[PDB]
RNA sequence: GCUGCGGGAUGAACCGAACGCCGGGUUAAGGCGCCCGAUGCCGACGCUCAUCAGACCCCAGAAAAGGUGUUGGUUGAUAUAGACAGCAGGACGGUGGCCAUGGAAGUCGGAAUCCGCUAAGGAGUGUGUAACAACUCACCUGCCGAAUCAACUAGCCCUGA
RNA sequence: UAGCGACGUCGCUUUUUGAUCCUUCGAUGUCGGCUCUUCCUAUCAUUGUGAAGCAGAAUUCGCCAAGCGUUGGAUUGUUC
């Protein structure tokens, strides 16, 4: 809230995602319309293992990774990004089931 | 501090056409035509684009009390447009304690005429405005619905309906009598 | 409505003041109330003039903002303002009251006896011609 | 006597401020008194219940 | 001061008169704003008297100058910095207006200051006058002139109150 | 007083200016819509609308206080890491945590109060079922597009009258 | 803060009384009542309204408002 504080208000989510920046290939663009329930730990609990899920305000995650990127790449995930209730579980395993396991698997299962 | 040009951006929709022959405006669609008189303003009307209706409503100069006039006739164009395309419909219902409020149409959907009003023996007869329609809904407890084209002629409508059901010398937050608008809306619903 | 407002680089004429009679063109709006208008062959020096001074005509130019005397001069000269303002009704209007106040006597003597012999020839013919047209509408 | 049209009724005859300057009925989110005869105060009450 | 007409920028020097307890005393300078050099000479007193220990007989004025505009034919903005003061108390203010010349900008601060603050040519001190570059301006008169391609028209334009005769049969189509 | 004259309509004392009788010219204090001589200036800049406007030393009626009426100004606080209100989503969990067993499963009352998930949830501002429950607020996120918010001050005008 | 409101504080009124002596001492007939006309509003009632600790009634407090009313008597010369 003073920028960074190096406290956990804003540089900190500006610490997470810049800091969680050089691990991953596949940002995943999880959404959900709510998640006030047990669907929070829905989201998480079964995705364990590699568990992820962050992203904050996609209003301050506009020019974001443009002033702190330094990789190039993963910038092609642009204005198709900001709309919409994202969450963003970026990961690292294997091929497309990690979404075939949330085609559904939190809200009716 | 004497800003400049001011503009405000109204939508045509593809079913009316406008046509204004000064500070005049006349709007012409399905459900009759309309027109109103802004002669007192003195803001540029202007429009453009073929067949695609673009309305720019411009005024230079000015006050800060003028450029909050600058949005009143973008307001009411919209609201013209709204009326020409649907038109407006008021649903009241009428709350009655122990008397019961007992509302006739009198002639040709025009007069209105509303008795037993709390037990008074005056038979309350109100005119209603030129260009205007009322009936007594179906399907719903004394439900009145009135439906028209100008907005600001139905509304005086509906504010002289619920100013002739007003109670004199009593508490008015006991005694609540009266027909009192209810909702506001549109007469194709889902547009 | 409102055909010609102002702009960088309009021309304009100067009713009232110490430049009656002479174009400008306006360079830039300083506030609202005053511009700098400049002339580079009207004879008419770089100043700032008000707007209920000055009278709005039609031509346009293109000037960069701000510019100085000499691109003034270039798109003067490049757009040829003068022999396209004298053949226009407004310069004929202002010509023809100059000479109307610069008549003399023998002068107004000669307009006098031309003016009788027009109207006396419009006065036979118009006198003929509704004549003719009641003649024509009489069947 | 119905409690749906008894908070349309109260909405249009009992929730309102009123000035203690002007007492003039005038709106539930209003600031002013829209009366020259007080002045434009910021001087309100509530309108009392039951 | 008065004001009258048109302001003129003066640059005014003056100094202490040398004493043996002190030669060559530091020969101050001052930026005075006044409509002719005989009230710059008075107004110059009347500042160097609030800031240092000096009076019009304690010292002399040595040079009394005019300041030619730098930059006539250019459209400037210029920040002023006031001292009015009211009938409650004194302020402090910062004005900017968009003008020609130096001398005309302080004129128009003059003429503002009369018509809004009702503050007279007493109460006016001028503390300093700066040509403020584009952009920085912070009032929104003048950031809305900064624009090019500005256009506007002269609506209901209407003038020559009885230029003509009073008398006529016309009645005038203004635009 | 002992003193006229030009202005302040009107006056002893005010502001100019003091007196023989006259012709020309110039001004002072004041004034220049018409009474009434002069702005019949293509005057310069802004402010204010009054349902009791305002209009010139002496002077022939007004204050304390208030105004999101407008116009400036000061000092802070937010806004590109997207505020501001508007539309849309939620408003948990360890945990029916705890005082109680009159309810209380955050909602008359009492002590308190941590942590996790996160985008954030206040061991919960309240709506309302006597209570259980939907629901909102605090807090959070989308569409949005450039200024916004809070105090304070003084000019005109209005209330006070 | 519906209605009041101390401690303080700013005004208005000339229907109380007081202060002053400016006008008249070669005279302005001095109290009260009877009658009679008009005006003000700082509204007691009536018309139209808003607010109440206004359920109804009866009240109280405000606003536009002086059009129209505001009496009969015992006492005292009385105003009161
Ligand atoms: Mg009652
Ligand atoms: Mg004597
Ligand atoms: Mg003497
Ligand atoms: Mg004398
Ligand atoms: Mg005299
Ligand atoms: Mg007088
Ligand atoms: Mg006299
Ligand atoms: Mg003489
Ligand atoms: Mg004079
Ligand atoms: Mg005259
Ligand atoms: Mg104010
Ligand atoms: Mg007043
Ligand atoms: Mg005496
Ligand atoms: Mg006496
Ligand atoms: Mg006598
Ligand atoms: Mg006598
Ligand atoms: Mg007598
Ligand atoms: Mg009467």
């Amino acid at each position: 809230m003073p920028r960074e504080d190096r406290a956990t208000w804003k540089s900190n989510y500006f610490l997470k995602i810049i800091q969680l920046l050089d691990d991953y290939p596949k940002c995943f663009i999880v959404g959900a319309d709510n998640v006030g329930s047990k669907q929070m730990q829905q989201i998480r609990m079964s995705l364990r293992g590699k568990a992820v899920v962050l992203m904050g305000k996609n209003t301050m995650m506009r020019k974001a990774i443009r002033g702190h990127l330094e990789n190039n790449p993963a910038l092609e995930k642009l204005l198709p990004h900001i709309r919409g209730n994202v969450g963003f579980v970026f990961t690292k395993e294997d091929l497309t089931e990690i979404r075939d396991m949330l085609l559904a698997n939190k809200v009716p299962a | 501090m004497k800003t400049i040009l001011s503009n405000q951006t109204v939508d045509i929709p593809e079913n009316v056409d406008i046509t204004l022959k000064g500070r005049t405006v006349i709007v012409k669609g399905p459900r009759g035509t309309l027109r109103r008189d802004f002669n007192h303003i003195n803001v540029e009307l202007s429009l453009l684009g073929k067949k695609k209706k673009r309305l720019r409503v411009d005024k230079w100069w000015g006050n800060r009390k003028e450029l909050a006039t600058v949005r009143t006739i973008c307001s009411h164009v919209q609201n013209m447009i709204k009326g020409v395309t649907l038109g407006f419909r008021y649903k009241m219902r009428s709350v009655y304690a122990h008397f019961p409020i007992n509302v006739v149409i009198q002639e040709n959907g025009s007069l209105v005429e509303i008795r037993n009003f709390l037990g008074e023996k005056y038979i309350r007869r109100v005119r209603m405005r030129p260009g205007v329609a009322c009936s007594v809904s179906q399907a719903q407890k004394d439900e009145l619905i009135l439906e028209g084209n100008d907005i600001e002629l139905v509304s005086n409508s509906a504010a002289l309906i619920q100013q002739a059901t007003t109670v004199k010398n009593k508490d008015i937050r006991k005694f609540l009598d009266g027909i009192y608008v209810s909702e506001k809306g549109t007469v194709q619903q889902a547009d | 409505v409102f055909r010609r407002f102002v702009e960088v680089g309009r021309v304009a004429y100067v009713s009232f003041g110490p430049h009656a009679g002479k174009l400008v063109a306006i360079v830039d709006v300083i506030d609202q109330n005053r511009a700098l208008v400049d002339g580079p062959c009207t004879q008419v020096r770089r100043q700032a003039m008000p707007f209920k001074c000055m009278q709005l005509t039609d031509f346009i130019l293109k000037f960069p903002h701000s510019a100085h005397q000499k691109y003034v001069r270039q798109a003067w000269q490049k757009a040829d303002i003068n022999t396209k303002w004298a053949a226009t009704r407004w310069a004929k209007k202002i010509e023809a009251r100059e000479r109307k106040a610069k008549m003399t006597d023998f002068d107004r003597f000669k307009v006098m006896k031309a003016k009788k012999m027009r109207n006396r020839i419009i006065k036979n013919e118009v006198k003929k011609l509704q004549k003719a047209a009641l003649l024509k509408a009489s069947p | 006597i119905e409690p749906s049209l008894r908070q349309l009724a109260q909405k249009y005859n009992c929730d309102k401020m009123i000035c203690r300057k002007c007492y003039a009925r005038l709106h539930p989110r209003a600031v002013n008194c829209r009366k020259k005869k007080c002045g434009h105060t910021n001087n309100l009450r509530p309108k009392k219940k039951v | 001061m008065k004001a009258s007409g048109t302001l003129r920028e003066y640059k005014v020097v003056g100094r202490c008169l040398p004493t043996p307890k002190c030669h060559t005393p530091p020969l101050y300078r001052m930026r005075i704003f006044a409509p002719n050099h005989v009230v710059a000479k008075s107004r110059f007193w009347y500042f160097v008297s609030q800031l240092k220990k000096m009076k019009k007989s304690s010292g002399e004025i040595v040079y009394c100058g005019q300041v030619f505009e730098k930059s006539p034919l250019r459209v400037k903005n210029f920040g002023i910095w006031l001292r009015y003061d009211s009938r409650s108390g004194t302020h402090n203010m910062y004005r900017e207006y968009r003008d020609l010349t130096t001398a005309g900008a302080v004129t128009q601060c003059y003429r503002d200051m009369g018509a809004r603050h009702r503050a007279r040519a007493h109460s006016i001190q001028i503390m300093k006058v700066e040509e403020i570059a584009a952009s920085k301006c912070r009032r929104p008169a003048v950031k809305q002139f900064h624009d090019s391609k500005i256009k506007f028209p002269l609506p209901h334009r209407v003038l020559r109150r009885q230029h003509k005769p009073r008398f006529t049969t016309k009645r005038p189509n203004t635009f």
